[PDB]
């Protein structure tokens, strides 16, 4: 009824223990949810071309082109670590676990409360605030995964993080089909490169639309709305990293001289002359038997071109990455591709009493070493006559196409059959928890956004929009805007995200890596002294396990 | 290739209406926009009005309130309706197509015409 | 929104021609200008593109470049063949219309 | 696995053979850029630690 709750609120963690070191990981979350009237009833067909930005000759990278539809329905949306664990939570986890699975997922929204606003003709401004009885709040599910799919935390824009504030639903759009040409160019290029938007293909036009595809719930004050427990079957994440790259696979070799003194510089020889040395390698043509030179069973990690940008239809894009950065972990300043880098607000991290529209923002680090170091890398002839001339060797530092800032490496690509890599970090709390699998005939060995892909299907999104609040003038057949009394609804959201772990063993005699407070990070999980909130970003795989 | 071929130029009163028309072929018309240019005697080149492939249209501010453009991708034609002519509207009329692939209503963004007709002369007079 | 052009431009056999077409931020600024060619009572020929590119079969002495709000159009090696009148064209984005230059008479000496 | 190193048992049933001693990999950085026969200056070349 009227005056009766229909749900309660629960914010809690609960930690389960299992049969044989497993832990059932229930995670609930409720959050207070803000919702207003759509600017407008209409679905709009909007087209964005920034021709100012990039008829700049070089700022090929700046494009924003595109077009979409823009609904008058909001998303719900809480895939991203954030909504679910607090610091805590996470350092449990990630001290504790080895690894971590997908298991379940529902959400319900309840207590929904309708109201609208009225404004006084009193020369100095005054408005109030009533309750609207009658008034419904539309609510849609998408269990059958028949809209496309957006999610959220890539543009930020998932649900609150803080249990104690209010959060409020993204505005939904997706993506129209066009097509679109930017030539490149740099500053100095004679001319003005191509740079037109072409229209759209009307083989690939997809108008969606919300009412003619889902059912929708009419939500009354007295009413609530229950998706159902949803079950993943994706495949388990790794809360490890590995460390180790080609040279660290396999046996040694045997020092047949040990230092007999300990120091930094009392190191040990093996003492074999190196085309003496016994062992396999894969080049057939040379004696030498070295630690880069030695067979290793396969793999770890891919040079791929490196801010290299490939255009398709509708206009040209990053080509992604797997892995990150090689030395990016000694200097940050080196962080570079590959590293995930998240910009995001005060919902969801930022300081809550900063001021300004300039975001918070911090690169992913991550503490597996599947990276490459592209200075590092070179090329020889075949011959391997030691040590190589000028002529016949490709280094790092020698330019391709006559330009002194591109070399071998920028166009380099050595993923193959070989090829051994891991999948991505989860990222608290920015970082999207699972993904939608692409409906491709052949599907990509993993996604870098999310830790988790779901194979078949997974959780529909839900959809919630204030039902229209019409006043006594209405005429449908008026070109103009539609006369709505202004109308708000403030809603309830409770979800459960259930996860399965596996706590972690000690097997090595030294203490691992594990997430502590410390003097220097102390203020950054507490309120300050009028109330602000932040939470910084924390790393997952922070013990390390043996590769091979 | 491409080829181009325009009709309708006649000789009308200071106040009257004409109607021109182009047979297009070699390309794939629907995907290319069709231009009216024309080029009073003596004088330089003037654009008129172009029509892309879902029916959209641009009109110069010398005829926007005045003239029409039509196209038919079925019959590779387009029409150009004149109404309220006067004297200054005197001159041949050149129908000629664009280097670039626009089709809604998004065009006269970058325009380049890579192809021309043979012109047809319009007179306006008493 | 109208482009500028000089009456004429005048250059000897063999020697290296230029013509200027001025106009706006608003329309060569963002949209480079094209070129044209036009015999005496024929239909135009289109010379250079926006880009600096030229239609198939156009000499490589037919060449442009844009800088600011000004284009201009190279002829080098001018050959008896050159004689004729030339048009920058551009369009204005803001507005959606297709603008023109007022033309320039090439003399071969 | 000795097979890597030439480092298994013996091939000869009639032949005593030996074991291994056993060692495996510790992590360490270690950063070499290339060069080739005319390079000028010392290219970096060090062992970083672990």
């Amino acid at each position: 009824g009227v005056g009766i709750s229909t749900g309660t609120f629960n914010n809690q963690t609960e930690f389960k223990f299992l049969e044989n070191g497993w832990v059932y990981i229930t995670a609930n979350s409720s959050r207070l949810v803000h919702l207003n009237m759509p600017e407008s009833e209409n679905y709009r067909r909007v087209v964005v071309n920034n021709l100012d930005k990039t008829a700049v000759n070089g700022n090929m990278a700046l494009d924003d082109t595109h077009a979409e539809i823009v609904t008058p329905w909001s998303l719900v949306d809480a895939n991203a670590w954030g909504v679910w664990f607090n610091p805590g939570d996470w350092q449990l986890i990630v001290n504790t676990m080895s690894e971590l699975h997908l298991v379940s997922f529902e959400q319900e929204i309840f207590n929904v409360v309708l109201k609208t606003v009225s404004e006084s003709a009193t020369q100095p401004p005054t408005k109030v605030y009533n309750n609207d009885l009658t008034a419904s709040l539309m609510v849609a599910l998408d269990s059958n995964n028949t809209m496309p799919f957006t999610p959220a935390a890539m543009r930020s824009e998932t649900l609150g993080f803080y249990p104690w504030k209010p959060t409020i639903p993204t505005p939904w759009r997706y993506y129209f089909q066009w097509d679109r040409t930017l030539i490149p160019s740099h500053t100095g290029t004679s001319g003005t490169p191509t740079n037109i938007y072409h229209g759209t293909d009307p083989d690939d036009v997809q108008f969606y639309t919300i009412e003619n595809s889902v059912p929708v719930h009419l939500l009354r004050t007295g009413d609530e709305f229950a998706t159902g427990t949803f079950f993943f079957d994706c495949k388990p994440c790794r809360l490890t990293h590995t460390w180790q790259t080609n040279r660290a696979l396999g046996l040694p070799p045997f020092l047949n001289s040990l230092p007999q003194s300990e120091g930094g510089t009392n190191f040990g020889y093996i003492g074999v002359q190196q085309d003496k040395r016994r062992g396999v390698t894969q080049m057939g043509n040379t004696n030498y038997i070295t630690e880069a030179t030695i067979m290793r069973p396969a793999e770890v990690g891919y040079s791929a071109p490196y801010y290299s940008f490939e255009a398709s239809t509708q206009g040209p894009f990053k080509t992604p990455i797997a892995a990150g950065r090689g030395g990016a972990q000694t200097d940050e300043n080196q962080a570079a591709d590959g590293d995930p880098r998240y910009a995001f607000g005060r919902q969801h991290g930022q300081k809550t009493t900063t001021t300004g529209e300039t975001p918070e923002r911090f690169t992913y680090i991550a503490h597996q070493d599947t990276g490459r170091y592209p200075e590092g890398d070179w090329i020889q002839n075949i011959n391997f006559n030691l040590p190589v001339t000028d002529d016949n060797v490709l280094l790092p530092t020698d330019p391709i196409g006559g330009k002194t800032g591109i070399n071998y490496t920028n166009i380099f690509n050595t993923y193959g059959p070989l090829t051994a890599l891991n999948n991505v970090p989860p990222v608290y709390p920015n970082g999207q928890i699972w993904d939608k699998e692409f409906d491709t005939d052949l599907k990509p060995r993993l996604h870098v956004n999310a830790p988790f892909v779901c194979q078949n299907n997974c959780p529909g999104q839900l959809f919630v929009k204030v039902a229209p609040n019409l006043t006594n003038q209405y005429d449908p057949d008026a070109s103009a805007n539609m006369s709505r009394i202004v109308t708000y609804s403030d809603f309830w959201w409770k979800g459960k995200l259930v996860f399965k772990a596996k706590l972690r063993a000690s097997h090595t005699w030294n203490p691992i890596q594990q997430m502590s407070i410390n003097v220097d990070n102390q203020f950054n999980y507490v309120p300050s002294n009028i109330g602000g909130m932040k939470i910084v970003y924390e790393k997952s795989q922070l013990a390390p396990r043996k590769l091979y | 290739e491409v080829q181009l071929v325009e009709s309708g130029g006649d000789l009308v009163k200071p106040a009257g209406s004409l109607r021109l028309s182009c047979v297009a072929s070699g390309f794939t018309f629907s995907s290319y926009g069709m231009n009216w240019v024309r080029q009073a005697p003596g004088k330089g080149l003037q654009w008129v009005a172009g029509v892309n492939s879902g029916g959209f249209t641009g009109y110069a501010d010398a005829v926007k309130g005045r003239f029409t453009i039509s196209r038919d991708n079925a019959k590779n034609t387009v029409y150009l309706q004149m109404n309220s002519l006067t004297a200054e509207d005197t001159a041949v009329y050149y129908c000629a197509k664009d280097r670039y692939y626009c089709t809604g209503d998004y065009c006269f963004n970058l325009i380049a015409f890579g192809y021309w007709g043979q012109g047809t002369l319009v007179t306006v007079s008493s | 929104s109208v482009l500028t052009q000089p009456t004429s431009v005048s250059g000897s056999l063999g020697q290296r021609v230029t013509i200027s077409c001025s106009g706006s931020t608003n329309n060569i600024g963002i949209v480079g200008a094209s070129w044209y060619q036009q015999l005496p009572g024929k239909a135009p020929k289109l010379l250079v593109y926006s880009d600096g590119n030229r239609p198939s079969g156009v000499p490589d002495r037919f060449s442009g470049s844009n800088s600011g709000n000004s284009a201009t159009l190279t002829i080098t090696g001018l050959q008896a063949e050159d004689e004729a009148d030339y048009y920058c064209q551009s369009v204005d984005p803001t507005l959606g219309v297709v603008v023109f230059g007022g033309g320039t008479h090439l003399t071969v000496l």
